[PDB]
């Protein structure tokens, strides 16, 4: 989140909003996985 | 001067491309950080105040540059396709 690029279709900051740390998860197979999503503006039910 | 000018043009193109990848740092973080230091000893084959009297050495450095930076281009190419194709055929946004 160094900056939202001036041309919005190419701004990577938007997708990092609210993301302050990731979570890692390692399985028995020896495959490591990392991700996180954060979002507050919502309502009781979602289309997705 | 012609060879000296081209030398700087190559440097500018390399630095410019890197800065463009930097804007997409969340896309190619691993490549950008690692490749920076991989390419440093490559650049060291064409130092400041360069004279093309061992130019073949630099040619080898450039050949590796092109072959090693490619993972960065592939990941960014994917991002660009999504970001451009998302544009709903608006000539204005497309051109920009």
């Amino acid at each position: 989140k160094k900056q939202s690029f001036v041309l919005s279709p190419f701004s990577t900051q938007e997708e990092m909003s609210g993301l302050s740390f990731h979570i890692a998860s390692l399985d028995e197979s020896g495959v490591l996985n990392v991700w996180v999503v954060v979002e507050l503006p919502k309502a009781d039910i979602a289309g997705s | 001067l012609d060879k000296l000018g081209k030398r700087l043009e190559e440097v500018l193109a390399i630095r410019t491309i890197h800065e463009k990848f930097l804007y997409f740092l969340p896309a190619s973080e691993e490549k950008i950080i690692c490749l920076t230091r991989v390419f440093e000893p490559f650049t060291g084959l064409n130092p400041v105040q360069y004279n093309p009297y061992t130019e073949p050495l630099w040619k080898a450095a450039v050949s590796q540059y092109e072959k090693i930076i490619a993972p960065a281009e592939q990941k960014i190419a994917g991002k660009l396709k999504n970001y451009i194709s998302e544009i709903q055929d608006s000539p204005q946004q497309l051109l920009q």
